[PDB]
């Protein structure tokens, strides 16, 4: 009848205790009532058997009321023996029962599904920090208020902070014990009926390979249980993404997005090398924020914090936009509705970013907007040319009543090379007249794991750029490390590797870091293996070393961007600002100016991949420079990049929209920088050139350090300066 | 049949209440409002909406106020200010009882919950009391279990933050509620007596005497100043002894750990006008400081009024504490690292003269020490 060690130990504990307690009671019942032969059976207090149980449990527990006591000689000698023994039983009896009856797992049961409500199964790394970041993005005021429950399936029992968070979000969120590997725990959660499944990941760990290996197995166990299901995964290393693409059930078509952190992280940084500060333009568009201007802030901060409140949104355009060109449509969204229209999905649904006048708007077209909230974008859905054409107040539109190339033709390809062709010393690097280029200051041991600098270099070598226009990249690190990554990196032109650490000024002066477009600082070393303060020692010391240097033909004017493991270590980068660890990473001066880029800002990207399936694949076109699924399956087949010369049909895919900065100092746009506003600039640039002004990169000090800060989609009436730089989607 | 009338009124609600929903789990076994009211009632109880925070805030205060009426009535022992106002609390709680019935997922499993049980033994006898014109304590003491929701109530409002304060409030309130209920359970059994001997034996303890009695037997002191004479009372004491010793054994030591975690050498360095000071930091032990203070504070140097401020992460040892106290006027010790900018405003390093970073010379490796 008894199975498991707990129930056998429990029954042994209870029954042995009860039997011995009952016998001892009866032994006193004998001795007390009989008396003793020492005094001719004279002394004999008349206790019942039931009075002796009360007496013994009391003396066993070491309470000892003295309400009943032993008068007899033989009885008292038994009490002395009883006291020595049964205190020993009672001391181990109750605590061991408490351990056995405490082991019942609390958050068991099973998720009972309601009819109309659809739900999501979150799993993997689930702590207070991972969930609190997730629930702020997923459950938020700005999104369309859809009834979507969340179900946290997890092995461990939750902490006291997490329990409080789960109780505050009572109606939506529910927590459940058990792993994703057991098929019984999936029938429990009802993942078959569920909409999607989100595998979160521990970014800060001992090694990333064991973490992703678990998350890959989590996917396999879900797909083994049921094939037709959306599974979104948070991976860390890019080479681990090849394993998910070779699972047969894993289908790209139905929205199985592997949110690879290293692909995006370096991609965001790579686009900053082309147009500085773009790293923190895009990072703010995906964290769901709201504008709360406190009076302590200065002029530059309040304009930045408005930019944080803008986000990506998908919503259908009204019938007013039908039979109408793109630039005229994007103008109506900006001028009247006050919404920045980026892209329109055209019915295989192609995702065209900022097309010219040829691409018309069909009926029921999904438009991609940058706006303050989802309900603000809903003004596009309720627009009418007959009714709303004379209304200046925009809140009144609530009325519903109306050379070598890759096989894909996306990147600049090369034939395979050995490392010694692209290797350089301090003599050869200084001989090469390097200017307007990228410098990857790479910190790594020989044994340290791969980042995939391939993901940094790839978007720099996009087919949008001509061969002469490409910014020549110089990586600075170990040969032992880069010998691994050379397998992937070999098929990229204008790439140069220089050995030694980038802390040495002799290395940097040979590179000409003073004449650098963007010096990217990366650390491949193990993240959190010792302390939180000593993690970004190399990353901070390299940035401070470059700021401190002076050149003689430009010290602090060297533009650089630092990857960070810790968010709190952002304060040590810049030397002139107010620092508080209470203040979040996005509000800090180094981040706002595109000098820093932590990984933590991409926690929100797991939520957006669920809600807006196309919003994730939008930015992969805009960031990596056309990383098509076609490429991912070619790379999964294992022979690296390939191509040749290619046909003119394939090479007509060089035309897509890259990001670029336009300074308002020279050229035709300079007239607007003197006196006029941002709204006047946007309309003039759109008609003539085919340009969508996303935001500004304005100087912090204007009254002098050269630190510029991001302003994503400012108001219509926002004054410009002649020193400003404007982010733009081009057709050049 | 006084004990039978008030006790049956609770069991009639509980007993016939299962018959209501057993019918609806057989009728549907053979085979809007369920979704909308459930989500509305959940937001109301969970304290998310500001209208919900009124009901959460009232259930906090009204539960304590209803328990105060029991203490006042049970202390002394047709229509008075104590009895008639008690309905205002019970009529409020029966509305709160129907709201939870809507909010919960399982409907049959709701009727066998703790707070659902509390409602059956508290609310019907209070209505029957004015119907029958008889004040009976009976099972009023179970109003102490309404305190148990305070850890939930405060986490619904987000007053409690950090794991220490949530664990502390859970420890204190659960202990106090269970200790108050147990006292009232004896107060019933001791004063009522028992049906074994026709309610003959019945020692007249107050509710307050039972608290003193239980805390004593809970603590394993057992004076025998007050004791249990009754059969049902003694059986409760045997059960109480087996359980509440287990609570009391883990209650006090875990509170000692929580109230011991307050860091002693906190505060902030208050700077005098003329005196300038120095911020010593890094490796700070008895050996490093004692060598430093012999050189820095010495007879041979020019006697300049220079205070020393030891900013350090760790809590100092017993030898170091004695050394810091001997040098009372000059030397001061402070918790917190040099990395946190709040701990620098604390020490006032901006106004300070210098900062001395000491180093552990004898270590596992020198590179990690210098890196710090
Ligand atoms: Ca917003
Ligand atoms: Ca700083
Ligand atoms: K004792
Ligand atoms: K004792
Ligand atoms: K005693
Ligand atoms: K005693
Ligand atoms: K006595
Ligand atoms: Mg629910
Ligand atoms: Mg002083």
């Amino acid at each position: 009848v008894l199975k498991t060690s707990t129930l056998i130990r429990l029954v042994q504990l209870v029954v042995s205790f009860v039997s011995l307690w009952l016998t001892a009671a009866g032994f006193l019942h004998l001795l007390e009532n009989s008396g003793d032969p020492f005094f001719d059976f004279g002394n004999a207090q008349h206790l019942t058997y039931w009075e002796c149980l009360y007496f013994l449990m009391v003396t066993m527990s070491t309470v000892g009321f003295g309400d009943i006591f032993a008068t007899t000689v033989l009885g008292r000698t038994f009490v002395v023996i009883f006291i020595m023994i049964f205190i020993g039983l009672f001391a181990s009896f109750i605590p061991e029962i408490a351990e056995i009856l405490g082991k019942r797992q609390k958050y068991g049961g099973s998720y009972k599904k309601e009819r109309g409500k659809r739900h999501v199964v979150v799993c993997g790394y689930i702590t207070f920090d991972s969930v609190s970041n997730f629930l702020k993005d997923f459950l938020h005021k700005d999104r369309e208020d859809v009834d979507v429950e969340i179900v946290f399936l997890h092995k461990g029992l939750p902490g006291l902070e997490l329990e409080g968070l789960l109780k505050r979000h009572f109606t939506q969120v529910e927590y459940f014990w058990g792993s994703v590997m057991d098929a019984n725990d999936l029938e429990r959660v009802k993942i078959q009926e569920a909409d999607a499944c989100l595998v979160l990941a521990n970014k800060y760990c001992q090694d990333p390979d064991q973490e992703d290996a678990a998350n890959i197995m989590r996917v396999i166990s879900i797909k083994n249980y049921h094939s037709d299901i959306k599974v979104i995964v948070q991976l860390l290393q890019y080479h681990n993404k090849a394993y998910l693409l070779n699972i047969p059930s894993w289908d790209w078509k139905r929205g199985d997005d592997a949110v690879c952190v290293a692909e995006l992280k370096l991609g965001f940084i790579a686009q900053s090398c082309l147009a500085p500060g773009f790293s923190t333009l895009m990072a703010n568009l995906f964290t769901m924020r709201s504008y709360k201007p406190t009076p302590e802030m200065s002029q530059w901060q309040t304009d930045y914090m408005r930019g944080t409140g803008m986000e990506m949104y998908t919503e259908y355009l009204s019938s007013a936009f039908n039979a109408l060109t793109f630039p005229e449509a994007a103008e109506l969204c900006f001028s009247k509705l006050k919404l920045l229209l980026l892209a329109i999905e055209v019915r295989e649904s192609t995702l065209a970013i900022n097309p010219g006048p040829k691409v018309k708007i069909e009926n029921a077209t999904q438009g991609f907007f940058i706006a303050e909230s989802a309900e603000e974008v809903k003004r596009a859905f309720y627009y009418c040319k007959n009714c709303h054409a004379n209304v200046s107040d925009v809140r009144q539109i609530k009325k519903c009543k109306c050379r070598k190339f890759d096989s894909t033709g996306m990147f600049h390809w090369c034939p395979d090379r050995p490392l010694n062709d692209c290797l350089q010393d301090r003599s050869q690097a200084s001989a090469s007249g390097l200017r307007n280029h990228v410098v990857v200051c790479l910190f790594a041991d020989a044994a340290s794991p791969l980042i995939g600098l391939r993901n940094l270099v790839m978007p720099l070598r996009a087919s949008n750029f001509h061969y002469h226009e490409l910014k020549p990249t110089i990586i600075v690190g170990n040969l032992d490390y880069l010998h691994r990554e050379w397998k992937t990196l070999q098929n990229f032109p204008k790439l140069s590797i220089l050995p030694g650490s980038p802390l040495n000024r002799a290395n940097l002066r040979a590179v000409n870091i003073n004449l650098c477009d963007m010096c990217v600082i990366v650390s491949a070393k193990d993240r959190n293996m010792e302390d939180p303060n000593l993690v970004d020692k190399e990353a901070i010391l390299c940035s401070l070393n470059i700021k401190a240097m002076t050149f003689d033909d430009a010290g602090a004017n060297v533009p650089l961007i630092t990857e960070l493991a810790n968010d709190s270590n952002v304060q040590f980068l810049d030397q002139d600002d107010d620092d508080d660890p209470d203040t979040e990473l996005y509000m800090t001066q180094p981040f706002a100016c595109g000098t820093a880029f932590a990984v933590s800002v991409l926690d929100s990207l797991m939520s957006t991949s669920y809600f807006n399936d196309n919003a994730l694949t939008l930015i992969r076109t805009l960031i990596t420079g056309g990383a098509t699924p076609e490429l991912e399956q070619i790379l999964a087949e294992g022979a690296g990049m390939r191509g040749g010369y290619c046909s003119p049909a394939v090479l007509a895919n060089r035309d897509r929209c890259r990001v670029a900065q336009i300074s308002l100092f020279d050229g035709p746009l300079a007239q607007f920088g003197q006196g006029g506003h941002y709204g006047e600039l946007f309309v003039y640039a759109l008609r003539h050139f085919g340009i969508l002004c996303i935001g500004l990169y304005r100087f912090r000090d204007t009254n002098p350090s050269s630190k510029r800060y991001v302003i994503t989609n400012p108001p219509e009436d926002f004054p410009l300066l002649p020193t400003d730089q404007v982010y733009v989607l081009t057709y050049k | 049949r006084q004990w039978y009338s008030f006790l049956a009124s609770s069991l009639v609600t509980f007993g016939s209440g299962l018959v209501v929903i057993i019918i609806y789990r057989i009728v549907l076994w053979l085979c809007g409002w369920m979704t909308e009211a459930k989500d509305w009632a959940g937001e109301l109880i969970s304290g998310q909406t500001t209208t919900g925070r009124i009901l959460v805030g009232l259930v906090f205060l009204l539960s304590i106020a209803s328990l105060i009426i029991y203490f006042i009535d049970a202390s002394t022992n047709s229509s008075s200010t104590t009895q008639q106002v008690d309905l205002a609390f019970n009529v409020f709680f029966m509305i709160y009882f129907f709201i939870r019935f809507v909010a919960a997922n399982d409907k049959l499993w709701f009727w066998v919950e703790l707070f659902s049980f509390v409602d059956y033994f508290t609310i019907p006898p209070s209505f029957v009391a004015i119907y029958l014109d008889r004040n009976w304590l009976g099972l009023r003491f179970l109003r102490a279990l309404r305190l148990m929701s305070i850890p939930d109530i405060l986490t619904y409002l987000n007053v409690l933050k950090t794991s220490t304060l949530i664990r502390l409030v859970q420890l204190v309130v659960s202990f106090v509620s269970l200790w108050l209920t147990a006292a009232g359970f004896l107060h019933l059994l001791e004063n009522s007596g028992d049906p074994f001997f026709d309610f003959g034996n019945a020692q007249h303890l107050t509710y307050w005497e039972c608290l003193y009695f239980l805390m004593v037997t809970m603590s394993t002191v057992g004076f025998g100043d007050i004791f249990a004479t009754t059969v049902l009372g003694r059986t409760f004491v045997v059960i109480f002894i087996m359980i509440f010793i287990g609570l009391f054994a883990s209650f006090i030591p875990e509170i000692a750990e929580i109230l011991g975690k307050r860091q002693k050498y906190g505060g902030s360095y208050k700077k005098e006008r003329g005196k300038r000071h120095v911020v010593v930091c890094g490796y700070i032990t008895f050996d490093s400081v004692s060598n430093f203070l012999k050189d820095f504070l010495h007879k041979d140097r020019e006697d300049v009024d220079v205070e020393i401020v030891f900013l350090h992460k760790g809590l100092p040892g017993l030898e170091l504490e004695g050394l810091l106290k001997r040098h009372f006027t000059q030397v001061e010790y402070f918790w917190g690292s040099v990395m946190d900018a709040n701990d620098l405003e604390r020490v006032k390093i901006q106004e300070a003269d210098a900062c001395l970073v000491l180093a552990n010379k004898y270590c596992q490796d020198p590179d990690q020490e210098d890196a710090a």
